[PDB]
């Protein structure tokens, strides 16, 4: 059994980060040499896990996150940081044993009319909290008087849109971000590394 | 939620729809400039008009949120910066009537053409023609036609609208809370709200008067050899006692002495510096020369430059297939993307400004990550001042000689010492005294406490005891003569071009200070120092957030503007200038009459 760890990383679009796309993965061979077939790999960072010795654990559960930020908000993605991405779009824990992967896309998202399909939020009431999703759209009202819906002055809609031309440069670049978080809960594991 | 809260949430919607807004315009001249067509124009104007409503329906929705009820000061800098009204305090009538004088004023200047020889068949213009027979002229009765043509015709035509201009101008500004359009343009250099670094609009005043103070003696020195060396040329012309001509200066309105240069260069035997030459024969293109400039960077400390600059900046004309404007300027286009726009030639000069326009690049990057409203210089001064660091830098002798243009055969001396510096001057001090004067006269103007039926009159007299310049020829009312300049025309301010100044020499001290570099000021090498680089990125990366109080002390130590960073650069040309033209009078005299 080869589950799709090949359709996650190679999918004709990707999530938004405001709204991303977690897939749950049970009841595999790990045979994360797939991972390894994108050479372009911006960032590999491996936190709580060895980037080597992945092929030797077993896991109850393997989430895969795919959503697009800019280049210069992949930084971000990492237990204990801080900013627009890490705190009203996408937070992940503290512990976080996992490893996030993110590689440039200028090619397949970005174009010279601008591609604002791609949105993340900058206003929120509170702090999100790991592994949440906020996908409401209402209107964030910013001080002292109700916006009674769709609204203009100290209103202010919440999702903002990036724009993404292919001319721009290279931390405001699209970069895809996949995020695999390992889940160790106390069950019979269903995810395991090959062995002979 | 406070009011200083609810201001940090629409700057925060403002910064993210302005930077794209922004990106879509600059992107729109960009390709225009490179490629002039219809379409492109087309383009410019769509962006430019969204670009401008988006701001003022910006600036109206900032208009809420009172400055006196903000604690912080990043916050009050940008609000202040939005909440400005510009010209809608006007009527709709007189808003318009400004618009159609402006555009008719640079129509006309960049349009103006003297037809007065002859039938009017043979009529010169701007760049090629009127500036190359300015620029290198030895018949006096052709320079006195050209210079009272232009002033004639000219100014004839630009007074009916400058008075009224002037008049919108002030009104303007005067609805604007302020107390002229002198005092508005002032207002750049100001300082409210934080306790030691802090300034007022005339305290701009006050220090630009005591610095032409300080920089006095020095002007007189070389206005005095500049009279000895052109009297020679010229019999006659000149009288030994008296003032400088108007029309002798090179340039129409006599801005620049550099061109000056060569009825003035003092060791004729002696070859100038170029490296045209060898830089030919070595085979470089734009590309080397471009590679060299960002080694020069590195080598300092800056950081390099994206990789999409090589390949989106145009550095060379690509043929005639299609019209682009190759004036050389830095590109800042936005989310990320820096260009640069200049037509390259392997000569010595555009080396030096493609040092320099690359200076401005680097002062665009290093400020990225500050607020939109926030991305700029510290004043109008400190680009300027920022690029000319490196422009004068890469000029060195002995960075020539490292780089390798400058063979190691080749010697320095007092001589050639001098012979650069005096070029320097010519480029430099010769400009400050008319930059002063210049503005000085606009703000007298603005102020309206001198009357109007007199303004060639107290131009001509104030032209005469700050810039040691006489009018060739007696000058009625009827004439507009500072109208003929391009920023006075366009409605440019001309005081960064004196700030600028002084600026990059207390820059260059600072940064030859902080490099541990022994000897004469003009002869610093910047490069290979990471410890000048970083003094100069810790300036360089604060933007428009910091005061221009602090961001000078920051580099410099400081707090104003300072003669004696030039007066030490220009040392040994003063004492050469003080041994050589000691047998000649220094000054003018004024008991000069026609
Ligand atoms: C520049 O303009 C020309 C004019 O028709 C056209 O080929 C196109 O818009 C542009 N071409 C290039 C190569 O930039
Ligand atoms: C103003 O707000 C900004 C928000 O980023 C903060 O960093 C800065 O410290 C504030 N100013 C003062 C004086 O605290
Ligand atoms: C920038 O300069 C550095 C020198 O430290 C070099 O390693 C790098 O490849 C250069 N990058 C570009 C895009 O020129
Ligand atoms: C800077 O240092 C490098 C390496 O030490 C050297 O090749 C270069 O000539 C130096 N340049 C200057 C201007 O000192």
């Amino acid at each position: 059994n080869l589950c799709p760890f090949h359709e996650v990383f190679n999918a004709t679009t990707f999530a938004s980060v405001y709204a991303w796309n977690r897939k749950r993965i049970s009841n595999c061979v790990a045979d994360y040499s797939v991972i390894y077939n994108f050479a372009p790999f911006f960032a590999f960072k491996c936190y709580g896990v060895s980037p080597t010795k992945l092929n030797d654990l077993c896991f109850t559960n393997v989430y895969a996150d795919s959503f697009v930020i800019r280049g210069n908000e992949v930084s971000q993605i990492a237990p204990g940081q801080t900013g627009n991405i890490a705190d009203y779009n996408y937070k992940l824990p503290d512990d976080f044993t996992g490893c996030v992967i993110a590689w440039n896309s200028n090619k397949l998202d970005s174009k010279p009319s601008g591609n604002y399909n791609y949105l993340y939020r900058l206003l929120r009431k509170s702090k999100l909290k790991p592994f949440e999703r906020d996908i409401s759209t209402e209107i964030y009202q910013a001080g002292n008087k109700p916006c009674n819906g769709v609204a203009g002055p100290n209103c202010y809609s919440p999702l903002q849109s990036y724009g993404f031309r292919p001319t721009y440069g290279v931390g405001h670049q699209p970069y895809r971000v996949v995020v695999l978080s390992f889940e160790l809960l106390h069950a019979p594991a269903t995810v395991c590394g090959p062995k002979k | 939620s406070t009011i200083e809260e609810q201001a940090k949430t629409f700057l925060d919607k403002f910064n993210h729809e302005a930077e794209d807004l922004f990106y879509q315009s600059s992107l729109a001249s960009w390709n225009y400039n490179t490629n002039i067509t219809e379409e492109n124009v087309q383009n410019m104007n769509n962006a430019g008009d969204k670009w401008s409503a988006f701001l003022k329906e910006q600036s109206t929705l900032a208009q809420m949120y009172p400055l006196q009820e903000i604690q912080n000061l990043t916050v009050k800098l940008q609000l202040q910066a939005l909440q400005q009204n510009g010209s809608s305090v006007l009527s709709e009538d007189k808003s318009k009537r400004l618009n159609t004088i402006l555009n008719t004023m640079s129509t006309i200047y960049s349009t103006g053409k003297v037809c007065n020889p002859d039938n009017p068949q043979e009529c010169l213009l701007l760049e090629p023609g009127l500036n190359e027979i300015m620029a290198n002229s030895l018949d006096y009765n052709e320079r006195l036609w050209a210079w009272e043509s232009w002033r004639s015709e000219v100014g004839k035509q630009l007074r009916p609208l400058y008075e009224e201009y002037v008049v919108l101008k002030n009104e303007m500004a005067r609805a604007n809370h302020y107390e002229d359009y002198g005092d508005y343009w002032r207002g750049d250099y100001e300082v409210n709200g934080v306790d030691g670094y802090d300034y007022s609009r005339g305290q701009l005043i006050e220090d630009v008067e005591h610095t032409f103070e300080e920089i006095k003696p020095l002007y007189e020195h070389l206005h005095a050899y500049v009279r000895a060396k052109l009297m020679n040329a010229y019999p006659s012309y000149i009288s030994p006692i008296g003032c400088l001509p108007a029309h002798l200066l090179g340039d129409m309105w006599g801005r620049f002495w550099t061109n000056l240069y060569s009825l003035t260069v003092p060791f004729g035997q002696k070859p100038n510096i170029d490296v045209t030459d060898a830089m030919v024969d070595q085979a470089w293109d734009a590309q080397r020369i471009f590679k060299e400039a960002e080694k020069f960077f590195v080598s300092v400390g800056l950081p390099n430059m994206t990789q999409g600059f090589w390949e989106n900046s145009m550095l060379t004309d690509p043929g005639n297939v299609q019209k682009a404007v190759c004036h050389p300027t830095a590109w800042d286009l936005g989310k990320g993307d820096f260009r640069i726009l200049m037509c390259t030639k392997v000569t010595m000069d555009d080396f030096l400004t493609a040092h320099h326009e690359m200076g401005h690049i680097q002062y665009d990057m290093a400020y990225a990550a500050q607020p939109f409203l926030l991305r700029n210089g510290a004043n109008e001064g400190f680009h300027e001042a920022v690029g000319e660091i490196m422009s004068l830098s890469a000029a060195t002798p002995k960075h020539l000689k490292s780089i390798g243009l400058l063979s190691p055969d080749f010697q320095e001396d007092n001589e050639t010492e001098i012979n650069f510096l005096l070029k320097q001057a010519l480029t430099i001090v010769g400009t400050l005294p008319f930059t002063y004067m210049l503005e000085k006269w606009r703000w007298m103007v603005f102020k309206g406490e001198i009357p109007k039926d007199q303004w060639m009159k107290k131009w001509w007299e104030m032209k005469r005891e700050i810039v040691g310049v006489v009018e060739p020829v007696p000058h009625d009312e009827t004439y507009c003569d500072p109208a003929s300049l391009f920023h006075v025309s366009n409605d440019y301010s001309f005081i960064r071009y004196y700030t600028r100044t002084l600026y990059q020499f207390q820059f260059q001290e600072a940064l030859c200070q902080a490099a541990k570099h022994e000897g004469p000021l003009h002869k610093c090498d910047i490069s290979n120092s990471t410890e000048a680089g970083q003094k100069l990125f810790n300036m360089l990366r604060l933007g428009k957030s910091e005061p221009w109080t602090l961001a000078l002390e920051n580099v410099v130590g400081a707090k104003n503007m300072n003669v004696r960073p030039l007066l030490n650069y220009f040392e040994p040309l003063f004492t050469w200038l003080k041994d050589q033209n000691k047998n000649s009078f220094v000054g003018w005299s004024t008991d000069w009459s026609p």
